[PDB]
Parts: structure tokens; C-alpha cells; sequence
């Protein structure tokens, strides 16, 4: 428990959960919906995916 | 504060693409947003101050 | 979704295979002399390890005796001097069916295609390797690697000084270079077999050969599972998505 | 080769586990 | 809340390492600027033998 | 628009600033399952009242299947609105001294 | 118990088990006695509280 | 197309004359704030003349 010539500072990070809250103001965004599609993708010996 | 009721609309709003709109789109691919509005603007009343 | 694999039926004689042994392991094929319609002399790796010599204790629990064997390749000793038993062992595919028999048994495997069986509408199987004497060449030499599409599973047999042994290696760059790696990894070994190298003739050189066996569904890995036979405690990896597709004996040296 | 081998083995030399929760790098 | 003690050797894992040691880096990076300190600086540097 | 004062500044022209807004395009997945064996028995209408009960299985099967989808859809909908609302939201300490 | 005279003060004051060490299984993963004995036993790993 | 870039015409001069009867507005309202500044004593000054 000698102590060295030279000292230090001792750097680290941490992780914090926050639960935020949000605010948004009216007309604030414009959306536009498309119309969805269908694909045949994976056709397997047992069943098939779309 | 008892409220917790809005009434507020129950569908989107349509924009659909026109024949007018089509004949750009075919030609120049280029359509505008309710071609319509900008042909009332232009061609039919042409002052119309803002 | 592909085509349905082509089947291959073969006729074994069943003093020379286990009715135990897993659906799913690959066997590889012995070509005999004079007749060849009757007993098709095929191996599975746990017989190959007792026709060349705890996998030990299981593989002499299941094959006792050794000397018919012996008989179905009399001339071991005579192919390891000159190395021309890779020439005999052809690559056929892992197990899908096995019709019990008493004299003769008959074995179907998949010589090529996606692995599957055949009764239902083609329930999937898998393929089945001990771990021990199977070797991933990808965490032995580990920007970022790329990672690709799909891997490739190898087979070599070589000639070391205590007889021939045959690994399994799991890779999926390249096989251009999976040749050079694996020359990196056999270098200690190579440096242990040239002691008694300058007596014997031209013939001995060749240090072993390298088929491709097929190309599993990668990005996935495999799994760890056991046999459930009554000593067993034995640990195998699995894997799924299997397309065999057997190559070749490259040579390597 | 020695005084290197000295060095890493007395400072130098997965965790089973933790029961505070996820470790934080210390650099100095 | 448990105390915990950061001593210097817990600290030493840092502190035993090459990095520390070898100049050849920091000389480089010093003397391949353009222009360094006013070089003017003669005396001991080396020895002189007699 | 401007003031004019009557300090001795030179008054400063009419300006306009002319400003361009543009379109991000998001995209949205979803997958569903069919078993061959329930495509099977579909084209088919059943005679014996076993084949009826299967038949009436094999839809409430692919009408789940066709529920699922649309429900994922609007969850898509719902998760790509809030996430793009949270995007270009800037933090308070910040925002306040800018406001 | 019999222990140590210069035992720390410090960890009588939150709450431990009287081992010396934490005993704590539920943090490794399920089913498997050897990483449980790392937590116990192992003196090589330092132990979950200090 | 000549009658098109004349309402634009007109439309340019009569913003150019708006802006400037509206910055005459804003001269107005700064003139006067700034002769009610003028004759503006701060408070602690004004409460002990009162």
C-alpha cells in the first residue's frame, strides 16, 4: 500500500432504463397509406409462407 | 377533468390518381397533388389574389 | 421446393450394420472384386474407425468381432502402403430408411437432394456427426469476415503413423481456399510423419484426399445432441437442411 | 519471456455470475 | 449501496501493460509535424570522450 | 417582411426564402404459414359430415391466418407512426432554450 | 461461525450470507452444477458481491 | 403563355408594393414605442418622486 509516483482518474459508463414521455402537437405530420401486397415466398414440403 | 371522449373523423382522406393526372404521369411521369386546384388557378379565374 | 431427391436402394448383409444406429448418419460405400450384386460392403464412420483403429468403447460395443471386416477389405494393409484406399471410398449420403432383415437388410439413403423421407408427404430428417473427431475449421484460425450464403461440409482421410483416421470440417468461404487452410491445419501432423519417409519410395508421398460433401443451410450453426443407447453418454452434432451433394478425392499435401 | 510471463500472471492472469447486474469497463 | 474500495491494484491491469512504456509512437507523432520547438537546446546529450 | 427606422441603416430589400420538404418511404413485412394438407380439402366440398367438420377446421384455420395478417399490419401502421413521430423529436434541455 | 479477527466491519453492516461469499444461483444459467460451484466455491473468480 | 407571365406580373409589383405600405405600417408602431422609451425613467428612480 505504497503509494506510486503518479495518481490517476478513473473513467466508466453507465446504463440508465428512462421512461420518457412524448409530446406531440396537431397536423404536425402527413401520412400516406398505400395499398399492401402479396408474395408467394418459401413453398416447403410441409406448408407454404406468403 | 371528465372529458375523455373526441370526436374526430372516421375514414381517411381519398386522393386518388384522375385521368388528368394520368395523362402526366404517362407522358412526363410527373403528377401534382389535386391537378385540378392548379388548372382553376391558372387557366380559369388568373388574378384571384391570394 | 426443389425436385425430390434422387433415392439410392442398397442390399446389406446385417452382421456388418447396426439395426441401432440413428436415422440420419452418413455411410460411405466399399466396392468388392468378383461379385458385387449380393453384399454391398457399405461403412458407416464408427466402422471406419474399427477397420482402420470414449468413441473407442462405443464403436467396439456395437461391432464385435472384427475379422469379417477384415474379410470384406483384405487388402487394408496392402492400399495403406500404397495409398489407394481413398480410391475405394465413396461418399453416398446420410440414412433415411432401414427395411430389417435378418440375413440381408436393406439400406435407402439420399445420393443427392435435399434430404427427406419418403412415406408421408416427405417428412425432413437431419444428418448426424460425433463431435469428437470432427473439427470446425472456422474457430481455429479466429475487417469483419463476410458472411455468406452457405456452408460446406468436407471429408478427408489421412494416413498418419498410427494408420489412417478421417475427419469432417465444417467451412463456408471457399473451396479454392479450404484447401490451403487445411494444409495449415495438418502442417504438425505432416511434420510428424516424415520420419521414416527416405526408405520408402515414390508411391508413400500422398498425405490424404478431400471430398465435398454437401451444403447446409448456414447463418444457423448446429446443435448438440446425444445417443440414446443404454452405455451411450455419447455427444453428436446435428444438423438440418442437409443437400448432399458428394464430390470428388482432391489430394492434399 | 520470463519477466512478460511474471507480469501477466500475478496482475493479468465468462463470469458464472453477477448479482449486481451489468459490469462497467473502468479505464484509467 | 455496498461500499466497494478501488485500489491500485485492481488498477494495475492497465498499469502493467507495453503501451505505457515504449516512446515510439509519442516520438513519432511529435516529430512528424511541421514545425517543433525552437531546437536550440546543447548540452550533456551525449557523452564526449576524452 | 421589414420596419423602417429612422436610424441612419441602409433600409434592406424584399426577401423571400423558398424551402424544399421531402418524402421518407417506409416499408412494412409480414408472413403467414399454410399447411399443404389444409389447401388440400378447400377446392373439395365435403359429402360425409367428417370431411364437414375438417372443412370447417381448415377455415377458421386460414381465417386466422388471413386475421393475423391484418392485425401485424396495423401494428406496423401504429409502430412506424410513433417511431418516426420519435425520430425528429428533439430532447428537452435543448429545445428549450431554442424555442 | 469461526472467523476471521480482521474480518471487514462493513459487511456485517448490509446484508450477506455469513460465508463470506454471495450464494446466489438464480443469476447463472439454469442447469449446470459446474458454473453453480464457480459461484459457490471458486476462489479463483472473485465472488457476486465484492 | 404572354398572359400568364403578365399576372405573374402584376402579382410581383403589387407583393413589392404591399411589403412596402406594410414596413411604413411597422416604421409607424417602432417610431412610437421608441418616443414612449425615451421618456421612460426606471422605477426605483421615479417611486420616491412620486
Amino acid at each position: 500500500k505504497i503509494h506510486p509516483g503518479v495518481a490517476m482518474t478513473v473513467v466508466r459508463t453507465d446504463e440508465i432504463l428512462s421512461e420518457n414521455i412524448l409530446f406531440s402537437s396537431r397536423a404536425s405530420t402527413s401520412m400516406f397509406i398505400g395499398t399492401p401486397n402479396v408474395s408467394r415466398r418459401e413453398a416447403r414440403v410441409d406448408a407454404v409462407t406468403f | 377533468e371528465a372529458d375523455n371522449q373526441i370526436m374526430g373523423p372516421s375514414s381517411y382522406a381519398s386522393f386518388v390518381v384522375r385521368g388528368e393526372n394520368l395523362v402526366t404521369a404517362v407522358s412526363y411521369g410527373r403528377v401534382m397533388r389535386t391537378f385540378e386546384h392548379f388548372m382553376a388557378r391558372i387557366v380559369d379565374s388568373p388574378e384571384k389574389a391570394g | 421446393g426443389w425436385r425430390p431427391p434422387v433415392f439410392g436402394d442398397f442390399l446389406i448383409h446385417a452382421s456388418s450394420f447396426n439395426n441401432a444406429e440413428a436415422t440420419g448418419t452418413p455411410l460411405f460405400q466399399f466396392k468388392q472384386s468378383d461379385p458385387f450384386s449380393g453384399v454391398d460392403a457399405v461403412f458407416t464412420p464408427l466402422s471406419l474407425f474399427i477397420l482402420m483403429n470414449g468413441l473407442t468403447r462405443m464403436a467396439n460395443l456395437l461391432y464385435d468381432s472384427p475379422a469379417t471386416l477384415a474379410d470384406l477389405v483384405p487388402d487394408f494393409g496392402r492400399l495403406v502402403a500404397d495409398r489407394r484406399f481413398h480410391n475405394f471410398i465413396t461418399p453416398v449420403g446420410p440414412l433415411v430408411e432401414n427395411i430389417k432383415s435378418t440375413y440381408l437388410n436393406k439400406i435407402t439413403t439420399v445420393v443427392h437432394g435435399p434430404v427427406v423421407s419418403k412415406a408421408i408427404p416427405r417428412s425432413t430428417v437431419k444428418v448426424t456427426v460425433p463431435q469428437e473427431a470432427f473439427v470446425d475449421l472456422d474457430a481455429w484460425l479466429s475487417g469483419l469476415q463476410p458472411c455468406p450464403a452457405d456452408a460446406r461440409l468436407y471429408v478427408a482421410l489421412t494416413y498418419e503413423e498410427a494408420g489412417p483416421r478421417f475427419t469432417f470440417f465444417q467451412s463456408s468461404r471457399g473451396h479454392c481456399q479450404i484447401m490451403n487452410i487445411l494444409r495449415i491445419y495438418y502442417s504438425p501432423s505432416i511434420m510428424h510423419r516424415y520420419a521414416v519417409v527416405q526408405p520408402l519410395h515414390i508411391e508413400e508421398l500422398t498425405f490424404g484426399a478431400v471430398a465435398c460433401l454437401g451444403t447446409f443451410s448456414a447463418t444457423d450453426g448446429w446443435r448438440r445432441s446425444a445417443f440414446n443407447y443404454r452405455g451411450s453418454s455419447l455427444p453428436v452434432v446435428e444438423i438440418d437442411s442437409f443437400y448432399s451433394n458428394v464430390s470428388d478425392w482432391e489430394v492434399i499435401l | 519471456q520470463q519477466v512478460n510471463d511474471y507480469i501477466k500472471a500475478k496482475v493479468g492472469a465468462g463470469a458464472p455470475g453477477l448479482c449486481h447486474g451489468q459490469q462497467a469497463t473502468c479505464e484509467i | 449501496n455496498l461500499l466497494l474500495a478501488f485500489n491500485l491494484q485492481n488498477a494495475l491491469k492497465v498499469l502493467c501493460h507495453p503501451r505505457l512504456h515504449t516512446p515510439a509512437h509519442t516520438l513519432n507523432s511529435l516529430n512528424a509535424a511541421p514545425a517543433p520547438r525552437d531546437r536550440r537546446e546543447t548540452y550533456s546529450l551525449q557523452h564526449r570522450r576524452p | 417582411p421589414t420596419i423602417a427606422h429612422g436610424d441612419g441603416r441602409r433600409p434592406s430589400k424584399q426577401r423571400t426564402f423558398i424551402v424544399v420538404k421531402n418524402c421518407h418511404k417506409h416499408h412494412i413485412s409480414t408472413e403467414m404459414e399454410l399447411s399443404m394438407l389444409d389447401l388440400e380439402i378447400l377446392h373439395s366440398i365435403p359429402e360425409t359430415p367428417v370431411e364437414y367438420a375438417e372443412y370447417v377446421g381448415a377455415v377458421k384455420t386460414v381465417a386466422s391466418a388471413l386475421q393475423f395478417g391484418v392485425d401485424a399490419l396495423e401494428r406496423g401502421l401504429i409502430n412506424t407512426v410513433l417511431s418516426v413521430k420519435l425520430r425528429h423529436a428533439p430532447p428537452m434541455f435543448i429545445l428549450q432554450t431554442l424555442a | 461461525i469461526v472467523t476471521p479477527v480482521t474480518a471487514d466491519v462493513a459487511y456485517f453492516q448490509k446484508s450477506n450470507s455469513p460465508r463470506g461469499r454471495a450464494a446466489c444461483v438464480v443469476s447463472c444459467e439454469n442447469y449446470n452444477q459446474e458454473v453453480a460451484e464457480g459461484l459457490i466455491y471458486d476462489h479463483s473468480r472473485p465472488d457476486a458481491a465484492y
